[PDB]
């Protein structure tokens, strides 16, 4: 739904590296491996958090029970 | 299909081989004292021990 | 007490007992209840 | 479009024997990994009532807000608002009421309508929440269904964390219950510092012959590194030859065997241990809605949630197959007791 | 003065010193292994071993068994003062390397 | 002494329910029959149950 | 027993440290504090504000595993404990949103707090020197100067993305001057906690106490605290040529070296080796290379969460592992 | 139409979990179901001191009670609505309380597809955390347990005479054999075999930094051991791996356990077809035990655990009673679980790949 704050295994804070990841995907066009490498994460743990993650809250907020 | 027949043979075989016990004279009989076998297995030995 | 919320226009309305449950703005037939204004306690573990 | 709505978690798995609570079909779990959000779920259940219009021109009204000597309100009533319905955000533990329903006690049969004053009688009969752990009220909804009849639908959500008794699959049929939640200072730590998330017994492989699961780690561990989600499709996918080439020039083993430094003793482990990520998934069939017990009398005190669905596996009974087992012991005084 | 932190089990200790056992509450593998290594470096000790009997508790059973003329209530005290000396050696070397660089 | 002690304890004790034991010792291996077609013959000459 | 260890293609030997008086006939290697003071020393590779890398030689795996084990739990830190909600009308549930406020790291010294006594009532456990209070209050509003096209929720929405910077610390109780020099902030304020839409509002208040990492993961002061033994490549039968360049392309590039205009290969900077024993399956390199790792050397690597400097965590861990040893020798042994 | 039928009071049904830190005659019961499953105890001269505190603790504190029955049958007085600690002060000598299920109480334990008489055993209780009926794995083979989220039933007897028959002629320690053939059916299992093959392998040589820990992990601390002189001396003081199983059978001089069996294990190689002793094999093979001392052979499924008449625990059972065999099974079951997690054992993709010669012989043949 949202990116987790800490990674599950060791506990590195990876919640602050999702908007920068999306900014590196669209503009400054790179593949996901190098753009995820020059962002922080070195191990393949804590790299799995940003690589394999679905963003369901952007699809949930289209069904707002508020005014709209 | 084995779960439908998980106990059908052992329950039916349990009907006759139920009230057979060894008495205090080393003879196995039925409930109506009709004797079925004079010594168990021909020698009277416990297969557990 | 702020008891009703429409499911289409989301208009805050509140009617008394036996007052023809519907919306006075659009006419939607189902109504939701707002979150309460009291304090609720949770544990961050 | 399963990749848009997935159901499961990418864990990291050390396939090794550890702590002895993993003998057959049993996984061990990591504390300080399920504390950081691994395997959290929520259960949402619907409770619906209808307010019937009886024959002799009367209704069954909802109401409440009763107090007694500065208790505002009483313990059984502190989840209800002034209307008589449960408000959004509160918690509901045991016998507290979340819908206060009252029916008329004289309008059971049909006394064809007279104008005499008989409508000042209401026998209350609310719904009462019961369960091991408390819940929360998130939605309550009013409806005016087809024949002008009031309808109340309330939803109750409950947050759950993985514990001993909750079962997990492995996307290959390697289902198994949870054995123990192990501390994070345990679980050997592969010098870079990746503590395993779920440790799996390596004896489940020869009796079941799921070697394609072994290709899930090699094509998974070498899929995380160069940022590409791999393909494990049938009669094809990623070849095993060029996925161990991606994994060998990153500084790892070609076969996924990493050397672990042990957790409770600090020394090395005398065999190389196959490590890497596996997509796990949490099922139904938790222990919180299967613990069922009974002391004496009807309406048993530990009642599970009523979701059987053509799965009547006897229950709290003593069948004739179990009667035949105690005859072979010869215990005659247990027959009369049970 | 706490009297529940460490105990001495009844039907495990032999007479007059040698072959004793101890029970420590609120303890994990850390001080168990750290105390098993120091007592093993005593030349008057055969058998020094710890164990956690059940993981959902906070207990540690250690057993100390000696050769002679050294009671196991004294080899525990000797093997625990030396761990303080080790911690005094470690933090003094680490402080001067942060200081001098 | 060991031989006479192991033979004396090996006798079937009185009051044993050995009829009920012999019914469960047969029906319980009966509930694990996979197919396994065999033959009391040569090159598939007969199909025996 | 038979030092620096052997890395085999299917196993690894020489695991046990075994330096006690009773391994052999001669009673070698007693305790001898003056010998351990001479043998043990510490090197330091680098020191950052949130990362430390250093080396310990001539020390057992046991009492250096102990430091790694109680860097995680027994060193205390602060985190959000009790979250009180008002009017949470967003899409995220208030158990999920309370679980994410507990997992942000706080940048304050945990020596300024006292442990909570769990026997007092609910209005007496939390006092001035015990509790750090945070407050989140964000209401989303539609931006009236909308652009020519609906592109992203960053534009055309006022503060639709909340962050960790919106957790405002409140000066509580009476001592509002002790934290006036160093007010507590999160260690990284760009943590996306929630997403909002106009009409939604989050207003809460969080109480933060002190705890150890063994009770819950959120009090762990260090993200990654680990070590590695120093690898070593003993290369005998020194043959050169085209096979020496194939010997280089297996390894990581900066761990052995071909000599430029001179004789055969050698080993330079063996510290950077991640041992994968990839030269033990060729049958060309069978009696010409010997992998191993020295058992007495340790390369401690610590990356903290952001609460404190990683050179403080090791000193505090040595102090904690000392203090539980003198606490035990001053207790009476009750039969 | 011969279905289940009867409905029995004081029973539960919960999933099962692994626990080899528990004895083979015990099943750990959680404190959430050991609060409604009561046991009726009559007060007498020898329980008045305990039952007063048991009534005072109440129904919510676990060492407590839920109901009370008077001697002259006033009513069935529940301990929830009034009638506080003064009610524990009278306690007439014929009163019947209904205490909680406590440690050491006889309880019978069942799995619903009951095939034979080893499907309903009887255990001792032990009060624990999280809500599952966890049990040992030496005892899961007669239940045919393959855990994977399976449920089991639990019944408590409600009288003093049926409780004595569950623990004497129906309990676990008195049912170490199946009656179908006399072979042991309830013995060592899966991870307790491969944890015994790796200790008793010939390439295992231990040391006092390891052997002492091995002896301490099998008897959780408290047990007096007599360390034998080592099999290797003056170069390096080294103890072999067969001196660990030689020691857990007979720890010290106080145990009378002398075991003198010898039989061949699983897959076996003839020595030279000329060497008259059967234990000169190419592998380890034939096992010699003379006076609780293993001279040769590994501890696999045939020698150790479920199988034929030549097991080790079968010999301890026939020679030195059932309690000593139960103690040895507990000792090995909590040795192997601690050792195999700290040695290391994995399979991987490397141990299944043919090494380019089988790919030639498969194309050829
Ligand atoms: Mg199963
Ligand atoms: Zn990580
Ligand atoms: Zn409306």
């Amino acid at each position: 739904m949202i990116v987790p704050v800490r990674c599950f295994s060791c506990g590195k804070v990876v919640g602050d590296k999702w908007e920068s990841y999306l900014n590196l995907l669209q503009e400054d066009e790179l593949d996901e491996g190098t753009a995820l490498s020059r962002l922080g994460l070195k191990r393949y743990c804590c790299r799995r958090m940003i690589l394999t993650h679905v963003d369901l809250i952007e699809k949930f907020l289209r069904y707002n029970p508020l005014e709209k | 299909v084995k779960t439908a027949e998980t106990g059908y043979m052992s329950r039916r075989l349990m009907k006759s081989l139920e009230d057979l016990s060894c008495q205090y004279d080393n003879t196995v009989r039925t409930s109506a004292n009709g004797i079925v076998q004079f010594t168990y297995g021909g020698d009277g030995l416990d297969p557990l021990e | 007490t702020l008891k009703y919320i429409c499911a289409e226009c989301s208009s805050k309305l509140s009617l008394s007992r036996t007052d023809a449950v519907r919306c006075k703005d659009c006419g939607h037939r189902i109504l939701l209840k707002a979150r309460t204004k009291r304090l609720v306690q949770f544990e961050a573990r | 479009d399963y990749d848009k709505l997935p159901a499961g978690q990418n864990a990291t798995v050390a396939v090794m024997s550890y702590s002895g609570y993993d003998i057959e079909d049993a996984l061990v779990l990591n504390k300080s990994s399920i504390d950081r959000g691994f395997g959290r779920c929520e259960t949402r259940r619907k409770t619906t009532t209808v307010l019937k219009r009886y024959a002799n021109h009367t209704q069954d009204i909802i109401g409440g807000m009763r107090v007694d000597e500065n208790g505002d309100p009483i313990w059984q009533h502190q989840s209800l608002g002034p209307d008589g319905l449960g408000e959004v955000g509160m918690k509901v533990q045991s016998g507290q009421i979340y819908i206060n329903k009252s029916v008329p006690t004289n309008s059971a049969d049909a006394p064809n309508p007279n104008n005499v004053n008989v409508q000042t009688q209401y026998r209350e009969a609310p719904v009462i929440y019961r369960g091991p752990e408390p819940s929360h009220i998130d939605q309550v909804m009013m409806s005016v269904s087809d024949n002008d009849q009031a309808l109340i639908k309330v939803l109750l959500r409950q947050n759950r964390r993985p514990e001993l008794g909750d079962k997990f699959s492995s996307r290959h049929g390697q289902k198994g219950v949870c054995g123990i939640i192990v501390k994070q200072e345990d679980m050997p730590f592969n010098d870079q510092g990746i503590v395993p998330d779920i440790i799996m017994n390596p004896h489940g492989f020869p009796s079941r012959m799921t070697v394609g699961k072994m290709i899930e780690l090699i094509s998974g561990k070498a899929g995380v590194l160069n940022g590409t989600l791999e393909y494990g499709t049938c009669f094809g996918g990623s070849k095993l030859e060029d996925m161990s080439k991606i994994l060998v020039d990153q500084g790892f083993n070609y076969s996924g065997k990493d050397m672990l430094y042990s957790g409770i003793t600090g020394e090395c482990l005398q065999a190389y241990i196959f490590f890497g990520p596996i997509y796990y998934q949490k099922l139904k069939h938790m222990v919180l809605d299967k613990m069922h017990a009974r002391a004496r009398g009807p309406r048993a005190v530990l009642t599970r949630q009523p979701t059987e669905g053509r799965s009547r596996d006897g229950g709290l009974r003593l069948g004739e197959m179990e009667r035949d087992c105690v005859i072979a012991y010869g215990a005659s005084q247990l027959l009369l007791e049970r | 003065p706490d009297r529940e932190k460490i105990k001495l089990l009844t039907q495990a200790t032999s007479e007059d010193g040698t072959s004793a056992s101890f029970q420590i509450v609120e303890e994990d593998h850390t001080l168990g292994n750290a105390l098993r290594y120091v007592i093993m470096k005593n030349p008057d000790v055969e058998f020094c071993g710890y164990s956690i009997p059940h993981p959902s508790e906070n207990l540690l059973n250690i057993r100390i068994q000696t050769y002679g003329e050294t009671t196991a209530v004294d080899a525990l005290q000797k093997g625990l003062k030396d761990l303080m000396d080790l911690c005094d050696v470690v933090e003094s070397k680490f402080t001067e390397k942060i200081k001098s660089m | 002494e060991i031989a006479l002690f192991k033979y004396r304890k090996a006798r079937l004790e009185p009051g044993t329910a050995i009829g009920a034991i012999g019914a469960q010792s047969i029906g319980e291996p009966g509930t694990q029959m996979t197919l396994k077609t065999f033959h009391f013959a040569g090159v598939a000459s007969m199909n025996v149950t | 027993m038979s030092n620096i260890v052997g890395i085999e293609y299917n196993r690894v030997t020489n695991t046990t440290s075994t330096d006690f008086p009773g391994f052999s006939k001669d009673a070698e290697n007693e305790w001898n504090v003056e010998k351990f003071k001479k043998d043990f020393e510490v090197n330091i590779s680098s020191l950052d504000a949130r990362e430390a890398n250093f080396d310990l030689i001539n020390i057992d795996t046991s009492i250096a595993n102990a430091f790694r084990r109680i860097m995680i739990s027994e060193v205390p830190s602060v985190a959000a404990e009790y979250v009180y909600f008002f009017n949470n009308t967003s899409v995220i549930q208030d158990e999920v949103l309370a679980h994410r406020i507990g997992l942000v790291p706080l940048k304050v010294d945990p020596d300024m707090l006292t442990w909570v006594d769990s026997n007092l009532p609910d209005d007496e456990k939390f006092t001035d020197e015990n509790t750090i209070v945070l407050s989140l209050n964000v209401k989303c509003t539609r931006n009236p100067d909308a652009p020519k096209g609906s592109t992203d929720p960053k534009e055309l929405y006022n503060n639709a993305h909340v962050y960790a910077r919106d957790l405002k610390f409140e000066p509580q109780g009476r001592q509002s001057t002790t934290f006036a020099d160093c007010p507590v902030v999160p260690a990284d304020p760009d943590i996306l906690l929630a997403k909002l839409r106009p009409g939604q509002e989050i207003s809460l208040k969080a109480h933060c106490i002190l705890g150890i990492g063994g009770d819950h993961a959120k009090f762990s002061p260090v993200s990654t605290a680990s070590y590695r033994l120093l690898p070593q490549i003993n290369i005998l039968q020194p043959i050169k040529g085209e096979s020496a360049r194939r010997f280089q392309k297996c390894f990581p590039p900066g761990v052995i070296g071909i000599d430029e205009g001179s004789d055969e290969a050698y080993v330079k900077d063996a510290r950077k080796d991640t041992v994968s024993r990839e030269v033990l399956r060729y049958e060309e390199f069978a009696d010409k290379v010997k992998l191993g790792r020295v058992r007495n050397h340790f390369i401690f690597n610590v990356e903290s969460a952001g609460a404190m400097t990683p050179e403080e965590i090791f000193f505090k861990s040595v102090r904690i592992l000392k203090n539980k040893a003198e606490y035990l020798k001053n207790c009476p042994i009750t039969q | 139409g011969n279905l289940s039928g009867k409905r029995v009071d004081f029973s539960g049904r919960t999933v099962i979990s692994p626990d080899p830190n528990l004895s083979i005659d015990e099943v750990a019961v959680p404190d959430r179901v050991a609060k409604v499953l009561t046991y009726p105890e009559k007060v007498t001269r020898y329980n008045r001191h305990k039952l007063q505190e048991l009534i005072v603790n109440g129904p919510n504190v676990h060492p407590g009670a839920n109901y009370l029955l008077k001697r002259n049958e006033d009513a069935r007085r529940n301990l929830r609505y009034g009638d506080r600690m003064k009610l524990a002060k009278n306690l007439q000598i014929g009163d019947v309380v209904e205490r909680h299920l406590e440690d050491g109480d006889v309880v019978l334990f069942n799995r619903q597809p009951s095939l034979h008489r080893l499907s309903i055993l009887s255990h001792y209780a032990k009060i624990r955390p999280w809500r599952t009926f966890r049990l040992n794995e030496c005892v899961c083979t007669p239940y045919n347990a393959d855990f994977d989220g399976d449920e089991m039933n639990l019944h408590v007897p409600q009288t003093e005479e049926a409780r004595a028959e569950a623990i004497n002629l129906m309990g676990v320690k008195n049912n170490l054999l199946t009656p179908k053939s006399g072979e042991p059916i309830i013995a060592a299992t899966q991870d307790f075999i491969t944890g015994s093959y790796l200790i008793s392998h010939k390439d295992s040589f231990y040391d006092r930094a390891t052997l002492t820990q091995l002896l301490s992990m099998m008897s959780d601390g408290i047990e007096h051991f007599d360390i034998p002189p080592p099999a290797i001396m003056k170069p390096y003081y080294l103890w072999t791996g067969k001196q660990v199983f030689s020691l857990l059978i007979k720890p010290n001089h106080n145990s009378p356990v002398v075991i003198n069996l010898d039989a061949k294990n699983k897959v076996f190689v003839p020595p030279k077809s000329k060497s008259l002793p059967n234990e000169m094999s190419q592998n380890d093979g034939f096992v010699i035990i003379r006076g609780s001392q293993i001279l040769s052979g590994v501890m696999d499924k045939s020698v150790l655990g479920d199988g034929k008449k030549h097991s080790v625990f079968y010999t301890i059972l026939r020679d030195y009673g059932p309690q000593e065999a139960a103690n040895a099974m507990n000792r090995m079951a909590k040795l192997c679980a601690r050792f195999l997690g700290n040695r290391g054992f994995s399979i991987g993709i490397n141990d299944v790949t043919p090494a380019d010669d089988l790919k030639q012989k498969k194309e050829e043949l």
